[PDB]
């Protein structure tokens, strides 16, 4: 019993795209991920991918505190926001795993140093209780 | 493309002759030794060690009646 | 097939072939805590196929089972496996 | 059904090795009823000479008896040891069949040899029944594939939770819970396990059910390998056992219940450890016990499956589904406390609904409400669920001192 494999319903344009927005995301230039950013503000076409994304944050942000790395956090929390404001999909089916990704953020000690960064911690903070409340 | 590109692609099969051959190896070794450790455990038992029945359990030896039969004939044709 | 998978029933059988209501309550957010879903550095791995299996995502399961013993749509019947080849990294 | 003759365009051909060379079509059909009715009447008359002498085969010596009978002039050469051949000549147009005679020299014939002389006839008596059965003496009658390795493992495992004894019951359990190979096996045993709910319609086995029931908790708990390709006919066979009304051969005594919650405790492990986002199954598990409690005429052992799955799916679920039917509970003591129609079932799985209910919703009161819950009980539907809530409170606080 030989039969074909099956298709991924995802395009290999939209897996490009979804590759090369979440490796924009992370935050290596800040251009690419402005403008990153705004095509997650405002991608009509951002359903049906919108599980790999609500995934890759929450597994992101939890074996991202293992270390405590700010920018990867700071910028998963940008990406959240960014999905949040988009005005055509449908978020309330994964607030379930976007909420616990930022009360974490919130309410988790630092496993780097503060003294240098907590103004910076602080600030995150300050975006997790914004995108919270 | 995002806007309007489609690719309607397959899925890399795998044609790695290597690994094919340790998945059907360890597949094999596998199930036989949990069906002789099945069948070792609810039945009688043999021991090379002193009461040894967790680690190497033998099934135990039983006579047949007729053992030309079971010895002689072929069971896949 | 009478000496394929589930024989033993089919030996056995004998046969010769062979508002509450609304989604928005059943929501993951409103039946999981967040809380208890942070690990919280205390000690994944789903869906990780591309492509989820079709039968389960379009399947419709629910009118297989049947509420009502007494009352069945369909009788009965052979059932025969459909032995279509499922599932990834099998040898042949 | 219809009278069947010869056909007419049969007596064309006839007629024209008799040198006749147009036949009109109403001649054909005065020849062809008229020899299909002398076949008919030496059909049925060479049926007689098989019936009275006793030999249901009807050789060509029973025709000649009834060529014989109605006077007509016998067919020669029949009793010689031949067949049925037929050659097919295709030609330019003309389509037919012939015999394809051969020939053999005479003195082949003076010289073959002869078959062996004939016995005379005989009799012998033997006996056929002996004040009972028949003796047996000789004059009576007589009365993708799995390999061989895993076709062995599956016929064993399988056939050792069908219930001869519960120890090689066990150790089968213990097997598929812990081997790491048994991929390849997998779908084999889904259809076995759903096959077999299904096939407890036609035999309503409780035991049965709750062995496969024990073989899905033992496939779940294996860590090697993956349902998640075969968990859509897991789910279906689970929900079987949970919201399908006779789980029972005698419905009193037969505590279909266990499987009930057991099944229960199952189906929220198994929309546990499966269900995504992509999936929908917690989602869609919780739609179809949901129309199946909130919806009437559904009966008493399918709202206790329905209730018990929705109670083990967690806390915030039975705070958004089972909370707000609460006032179904005194439409249940309108058959509880109050009835002449006592001895009928539907009072022991009433109250079992009505245990279950209670004991469920006692944490959720406790989670929910003040502290000192004087009069909730009263404010509660019966005053009983209440009288619960307040030993939830208690069985709390003495965890809390146990803490």
């Amino acid at each position: 019993r030989l039969k074909p494999r099956s298709i991924h319903e995802l395009s290999v344009e939209q897996q490009l795209y979804y590759k090369e927005i979440t490796e924009a995301c992370v935050g290596s230039c800040e251009a690419k991920r402005a403008e990153a950013l705004q095509s997650i503000a405002t991608d009509p076409g951002l359903y049906q991918m919108l599980p790999r994304f609500s995934t890759f944050i929450s597994e992101g942000v939890r074996v991202n505190v293992v270390q405590n790395n700010l920018a990867l956090l700071i910028y998963l929390m940008r990406m959240v926001k960014a999905l949040m404001d988009n005005p055509t999909l449908y978020l309330e089916k994964y607030v379930h795993e976007l909420i616990p990704a930022v009360m974490t953020c919130i309410v988790s000690r630092q496993l780097c140093l503060r003294p240098d960064v907590d103004n910076h911690w602080a600030l995150r903070d300050f975006a997790a209780r914004l995108v919270a409340q | 493309p995002h806007t309007y590109i489609k690719t309607p692609t397959y899925r890399e099969p795998v044609s790695d002759y290597q690994v094919l051959r340790e998945k059907a190896a360890s597949q094999r070794r596998d199930v036989e030794r949990a069906l002789t450790r099945f069948m070792a455990k609810t039945g009688e038992t043999q021991s090379l060690f002193k009461d040894d029945v967790s680690t190497f359990p033998l099934i135990a030896a039983r006579p047949f009646t007729i053992p030309y039969l079971t010895a002689l004939l072929p069971s896949e044709l | 097939w009478r000496y394929g998978p589930a024989r033993l029933w089919y030996d056995m059988l004998g046969v010769p072939e062979d508002d509450l209501l609304a989604d928005e309550n059943f929501l993951m957010v409103t039946q999981l805590h967040w809380e208890d879903d942070i690990i919280w550095d205390g000690e994944p791995w789903y869906s990780i196929f591309p492509i989820d299996n079709e039968d389960l995502v379009y399947g419709r399961w629910e009118d297989n089972i049947i509420w009502d013993a007494q009352a069945m749509p369909r009788l009965l019947e052979p059932p025969v496996l459909t032995l279509d080849p499922n599932d990834e990294n099998l040898i042949l | 059904l219809s009278n069947t003759v010869l056909p007419s365009e049969s007596m064309k051909v006839v007629a024209e090795s008799m040198g006749i060379a147009q036949i009109q079509e109403e001649t054909c059909q005065l020849l062809t009823d008229e020899v299909s009715y002398r076949i008919k009447e030496i059909a049925q008359d060479a049926l007689k000479f098989m019936h009275m002498g006793k030999r249901q085969k009807l050789t060509t010596s029973d025709i000649d008896y009834a060529l014989k009978l109605k006077n007509v002039e016998p067919l020669y050469g029949f009793h010689a040891q031949e067949f049925i051949p037929f050659r097919f000549a295709s030609g330019g147009g003309r389509e037919l069949y012939f015999y394809e005679e051969k020939e053999v020299d005479l003195s082949d014939i003076i010289n073959t040899p002869l078959p062996r002389v004939p016995l005379d006839v005989c009799l012998k008596a033997h006996w056929l029944s002996i004040e009972g059965c028949q003796p047996a003496i000789p004059e009576n009658p007589p009365p993708h594939e799995l390999s061989v390795e895993q076709q062995l493992y599956y016929k064993e495992i399988t056939e050792a939770c069908v219930g001869s004894c519960e120890a090689k019951r066990a150790e089968a359990l213990q097997s598929i819970a812990t081997d790491p190979g048994l991929y390849q096996m997998l779908p084999r045993f889904s259809t076995f396990i759903s096959e077999g709910v299904r096939v407890n319609v036609v035999q309503n086995n409780l035991a049965l059910l709750i062995y496969l029931m024990r073989m899905v908790k033992a496939l779940m708990d294996n860590p090697t390998l993956y349902l998640e390709k075969y968990v859509h006919e897991l789910i279906p066979a689970v929900m079987t056992c949970i919201v399908s009304r006779q789980l029972c051969l005698r419905p009193d005594v037969d505590n279909h219940w266990a499987l009930r919650d057991f099944a229960a405790r199952l189906v929220a492990q198994i929309c546990k450890h499966f269900s995504t986002t992509t999936n929908n199954i917690q989602s869609r598990i919780t739609k179809t016990f949901t129309k199946s409690w909130v919806d009437e005429k559904t009966p008493w052992t399918t709202r206790y499956g329905s209730i018990a799955g929705l109670a083990e799916l967690g806390h915030d679920v039975i705070k958004t589904l089972i909370l707000p039917r609460l006032q179904q509970e005194g439409e249940r003591i309108r058959s509880v406390l109050d009835g002449p129609v006592l001895s009928n079932i539907d009072r022991i799985g009433a109250d079992h609904v009505q245990s279950l209910l209670l004991k469920h919703c006692a944490p959720v009161l406790a989670k929910l409400r003040p502290p000192p819950d004087n009069q909730d009980a009263y404010r509660a539907e019966f005053g009983s669920l209440g009288p619960l809530l307040c030993s939830q409170v208690v069985k709390a606080r003495a965890q809390a001192a146990l803490q």
